[PDB]
């Protein structure tokens, strides 16, 4: 196990936990609040 | 003794070289009046892959 | 060496139907390169111009129109079969030279008689501008 | 108003832009059956573009000729004719965020530089450092007049050049 | 001719996934510039330039075919999965010329 | 007809003298090394300028330098 929290600490596998986060907000910012422009 | 001490940090002032205004430690020195004694070996490599090489005692001074 | 070696043109070359990678026009007209050497046994070698070729027990000779298809074969037989080869260079007059062991030992081993060329007593870098020499040619020198 | 704009609302270009946006989805609806999925989705494309419209009516702002929206930058005009949400507040945003990965990136290099092997740390990471990190650069503002004032930020000639 | 296999060469663990160019003798060391990087994705499935045993290389292209049937055969399922239940196949089937298909509702 | 200078930081390593296929270096002792070695460069105008030495030197920056110059028959490898 303290090898497979090591393959998940390289740098594949963090960056794909990182875009899901980033673009899942995102997208989720997009669906609540539809597509702003001017921010009020 | 001729040189600096083994296992001291020194930096490197040679123009040429791909550490200039950088720090390495010393492997070892020769005291046969050799014109490049001082061995220095640094952990970043250049650009063809050796992380050593020998300079001199005017090209070298003390850290930092 | 002792004494340089003087060649023998007629000794038998190896077992080659022929190839392409041959001579050309230039070699009769300027200069080509032979290489000998002399092996224990039947054995088998690339060649630098083609393909396979059966080496002959005794003396071997072949021809090339360059230096570097001579040495390219000399690294082949030194590393596989541990052999020791000698070329020459041969010119449209007749005349011979012979280049690789000038000195009979091989250039990465030292020697005494060996005389040292093109031997700048400075670091590299550490020299003049080119426009110190912008008229006359080399900054090196 | 500025610079010979309308605003939105008073726009016919913008309203016209409106009811053809609009047409084309009716004309598309009547395809399909009024209780079906495509029906469906069509009635919320329909409810989000009249949505899209008058809230960026709603918002002061500037239509051109051509009746599409228009922005301005400077903000003095943008804070004395009321524009500023649209250029000079989302320089603000996007700065503050722009700053945290500056501030987190810096402080991991830094960090595992200070150890044995930092290479293995950059292809490897230490996700327990990172994410302490990146939840303490919130004030990251901050830590950078405080360290530029302090003079542990920048390096003095103990940098390679080439000469 | 007859059957011959030789039982459990290698043990099955995630030691070598976090140790990445274990292939490699060059690799193993680890990376001291970024070209170790190129160089790892490139050199991964060149089973000649690991090792010089035809029976290492034997065992691992037999193995490695394997994935990609694995891997064609989800595509293909998803073919027939995607095409059954957010498509319009049953709605072609009663008029083929007019209806066109589609299998990809966004 | 390419020019090839080796300078002071040589080190006696002899692998330039290993990769350069042409014999165009050759081993000549000396008093400045360790190893009591130095290359030299008599025969330049077997020069093909392949630059494979200066690879072979492993100095912070190289002892052995192939300055390419005017060219002819022998250094372009022309066998015609
Ligand atoms: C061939 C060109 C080249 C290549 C291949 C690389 C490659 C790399 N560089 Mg780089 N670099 C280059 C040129 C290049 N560089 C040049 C020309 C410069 C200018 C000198 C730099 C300057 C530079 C700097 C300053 C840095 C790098 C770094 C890196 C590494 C970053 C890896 C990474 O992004 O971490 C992973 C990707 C991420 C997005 C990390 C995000 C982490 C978040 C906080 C995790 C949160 C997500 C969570 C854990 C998951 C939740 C998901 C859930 C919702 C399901 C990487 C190996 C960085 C490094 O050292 O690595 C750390 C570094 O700081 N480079
Ligand atoms: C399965 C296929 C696959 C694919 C498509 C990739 C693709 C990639 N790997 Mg890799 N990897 C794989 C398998 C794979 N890997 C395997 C089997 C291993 C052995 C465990 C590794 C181990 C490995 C290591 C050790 C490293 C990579 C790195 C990289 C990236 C190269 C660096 C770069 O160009 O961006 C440069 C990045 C910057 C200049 C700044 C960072 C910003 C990045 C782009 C954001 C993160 C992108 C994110 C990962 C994309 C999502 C994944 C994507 C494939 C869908 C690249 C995206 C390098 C990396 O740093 O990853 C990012 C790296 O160091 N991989
Ligand atoms: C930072 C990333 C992020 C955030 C903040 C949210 C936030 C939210 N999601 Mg969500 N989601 C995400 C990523 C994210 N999601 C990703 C990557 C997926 C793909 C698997 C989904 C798929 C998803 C579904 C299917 C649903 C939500 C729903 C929701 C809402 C209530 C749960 C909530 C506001 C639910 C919702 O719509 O709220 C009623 C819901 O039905 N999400
Ligand atoms: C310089 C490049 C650039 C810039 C400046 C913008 C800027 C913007 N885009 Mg765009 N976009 C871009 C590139 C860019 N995009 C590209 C290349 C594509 C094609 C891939 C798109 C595709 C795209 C779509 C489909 C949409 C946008 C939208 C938006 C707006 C939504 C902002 C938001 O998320 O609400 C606010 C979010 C926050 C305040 C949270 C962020 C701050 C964190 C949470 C802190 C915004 C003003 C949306 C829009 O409404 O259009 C006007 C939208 O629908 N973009
Ligand atoms: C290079 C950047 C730049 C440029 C080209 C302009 C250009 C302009 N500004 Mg402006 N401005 C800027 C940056 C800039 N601004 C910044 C950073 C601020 C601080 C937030 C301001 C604050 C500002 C105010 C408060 C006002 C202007 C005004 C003006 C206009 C009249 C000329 C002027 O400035 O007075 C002459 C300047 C001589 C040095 C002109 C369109 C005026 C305006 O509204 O014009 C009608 C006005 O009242 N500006
Ligand atoms: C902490 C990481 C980091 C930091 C603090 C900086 C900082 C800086 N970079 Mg830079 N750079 C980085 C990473 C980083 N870079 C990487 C990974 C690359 C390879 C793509 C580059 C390539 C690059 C170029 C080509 C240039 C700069 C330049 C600059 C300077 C101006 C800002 C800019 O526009 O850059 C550009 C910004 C990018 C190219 C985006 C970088 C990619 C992401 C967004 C950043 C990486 C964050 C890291 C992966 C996350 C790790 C966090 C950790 C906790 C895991 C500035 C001081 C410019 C300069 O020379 O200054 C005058 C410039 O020309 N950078
Ligand atoms: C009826 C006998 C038989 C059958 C049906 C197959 C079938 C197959 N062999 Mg094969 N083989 C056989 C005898 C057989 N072999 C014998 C006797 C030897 C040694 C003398 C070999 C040695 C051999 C090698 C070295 C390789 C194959 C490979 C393959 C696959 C190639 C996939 C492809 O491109 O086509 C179409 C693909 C398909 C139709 C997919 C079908 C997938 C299922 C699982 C096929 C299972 C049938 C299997 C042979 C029966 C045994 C199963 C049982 C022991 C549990 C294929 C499925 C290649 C491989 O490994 O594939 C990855 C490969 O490199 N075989
Ligand atoms: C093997 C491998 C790997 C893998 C990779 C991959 C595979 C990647 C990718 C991936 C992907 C490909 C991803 C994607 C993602 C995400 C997304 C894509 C998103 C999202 C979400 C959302 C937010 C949504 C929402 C919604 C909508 C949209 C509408 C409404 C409804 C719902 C809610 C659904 C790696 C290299 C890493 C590591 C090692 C090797
Ligand atoms: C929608 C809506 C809303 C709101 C929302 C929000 C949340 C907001 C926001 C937000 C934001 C915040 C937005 C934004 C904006 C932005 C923009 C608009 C941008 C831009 C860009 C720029 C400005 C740029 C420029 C430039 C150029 C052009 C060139 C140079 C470079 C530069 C970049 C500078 C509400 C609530 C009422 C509800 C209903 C609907
Ligand atoms: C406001 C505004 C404006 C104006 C502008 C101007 C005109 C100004 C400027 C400018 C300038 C003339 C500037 C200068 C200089 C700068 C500098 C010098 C900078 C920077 C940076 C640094 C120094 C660093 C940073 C960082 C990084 C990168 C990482 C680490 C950390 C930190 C974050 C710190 C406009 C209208 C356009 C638009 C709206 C807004
Ligand atoms: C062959 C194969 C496959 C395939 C796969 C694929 C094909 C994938 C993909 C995918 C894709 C192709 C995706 C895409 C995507 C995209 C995204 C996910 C996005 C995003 C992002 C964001 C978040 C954005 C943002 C923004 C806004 C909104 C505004 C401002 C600007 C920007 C742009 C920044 C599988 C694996 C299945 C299986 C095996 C085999
Ligand atoms: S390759 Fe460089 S260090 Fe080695 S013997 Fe030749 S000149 Fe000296
Ligand atoms: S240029 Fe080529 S042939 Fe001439 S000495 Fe250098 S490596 Fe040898």
């Amino acid at each position: 196990m303290k090898d497979f929290t090591t393959y998940l600490s390289t740098a594949p596998v963090v960056g794909l936990g990182w875009a899901i986060f980033t673009s899942g907000l995102l997208i989720e910012i997009n669906r609540f609040f539809p597509d702003p422009l001017v921010f009020s | 003794e001729i040189g600096p001490k083994r296992g001291s940090l020194v930096k490197v002032l040679r123009p040429e070289s791909y550490w200039y205004n950088q720090v390495g430690k010393v492997v070892s020195v020769d005291q046969s009046g050799i014109r490049y004694p001082v061995v220095v070996r640094f952990e970043n490599q250049n650009y063809a892959g050796v992380s050593t090489n020998n300079y001199a005692l005017d090209e070298i001074e003390e850290v930092k | 060496p002792w004494k340089q070696p003087e060649l023998d043109p007629d000794t038998p070359s190896p077992i080659f139907g022929g190839s392409t990678g041959g001579l050309l026009r230039k070699a009769q007209v300027e200069e080509f390169y032979v290489i000998t050497w002399e092996s224990p046994k039947e054995q088998i070698f690339e060649m630098p111009t083609g393909g396979a070729a059966i080496m002959r027990k005794g003396p071997n000779l072949l021809k090339f129109a360059r230096k570097e298809q001579c040495m390219a074969l000399t690294t082949q037989l030194r590393s596989k079969f541990r052999q020791t080869p000698c070329f020459y260079r041969v010119y449209a007059d007749g005349k011979v030279q012979y280049l690789h062991p000038k000195d009979g030992v091989y250039p990465e081993k030292v020697n005494a008689g060996r005389v040292g060329v093109n031997q700048n007593m400075r670091s590299i870098g550490k020299n003049v501008d080119p426009i110190k020499v912008v008229k006359f040619t080399g900054s090196e020198p | 108003d500025i610079a010979g704009l309308t605003p939105c609302s008073e726009s016919k270009a913008y309203n016209k832009l409106e009811r053809k946006e609009l047409k084309v989805l009716d004309k598309r609806l009547k395809q399909y059956e009024p209780g079906s999925a495509p029906y469906l989705a069509l009635q919320a494309t329909k409810e989000r573009t009249e949505n899209r419209f008058k809230t960026y009516a709603k918002q002061g702002l500037l239509c051109g000729n051509d009746g599409l929206p228009h922005l301005i930058s400077d903000p003095g005009l943008a804070l004395r004719f009321n524009h500023a949400g649209e250029v000079f507040i989302p320089t603000f945003g996007f700065l503050y965020v722009a700053g945290y990965i500056g501030h987190v990136g810096r402080q991991y290099i830094i960090l595992s530089k200070e150890d044995a092997k930092p290479t293995d740390k950059e292809i490897i990471l230490d996700v327990p450092l990172a994410l302490k990190l990146a939840f303490q650069g919130w004030a990251w503002p901050l830590a950078s007049i405080q360290e530029l004032r302090n003079g542990s930020l920048l390096e003095k000639d103990e940098n390679i050049t080439v000469s | 001719v007859k059957i011959a296999v030789d039982r459990n060469p290698v043990e099955t663990n995630f030691e070598k996934w976090a140790k990445p160019g274990h292939f490699s003798r060059a690799l193993a060391k680890g990376p001291n510039t970024t070209t170790w990087i190129w160089n790892l994705h490139a050199d991964a499935h060149d089973f000649d330039n690991h090792t010089s045993d035809l029976e290492e290389i034997s065992r691992k292209v037999f193995s490695a075919h394997f994935g990609q049937l694995g891997i064609i055969l989800i595509w293909l399922s998803g073919m027939y999965f995607h095409g059954a239940r957010f498509s319009n196949y049953e709605g072609w089937l009663s008029d083929p010329t007019h209806i066109k298909p589609s299998a990809q509702v966004v | 007809a390419h020019v090839v200078k080796i300078y002071d930081t040589c080190i006696g390593c002899t692998q330039c003298v290993r990769a350069c296929p042409l014999d165009v270096l050759e081993m000549v002792p000396w008093d400045g090394c360790k190893a009591a070695q130095m290359a030299s460069s008599p025969r330049t105008e077997d020069c093909v300028g392949c630059k494979r030495c200066e690879t072979a030197c492993p100095t912070d920056f190289l002892s052995v330098r192939v300055y390419l110059g005017n060219e002819s028959t022998r250094s372009l490898g022309l066998a015609y």
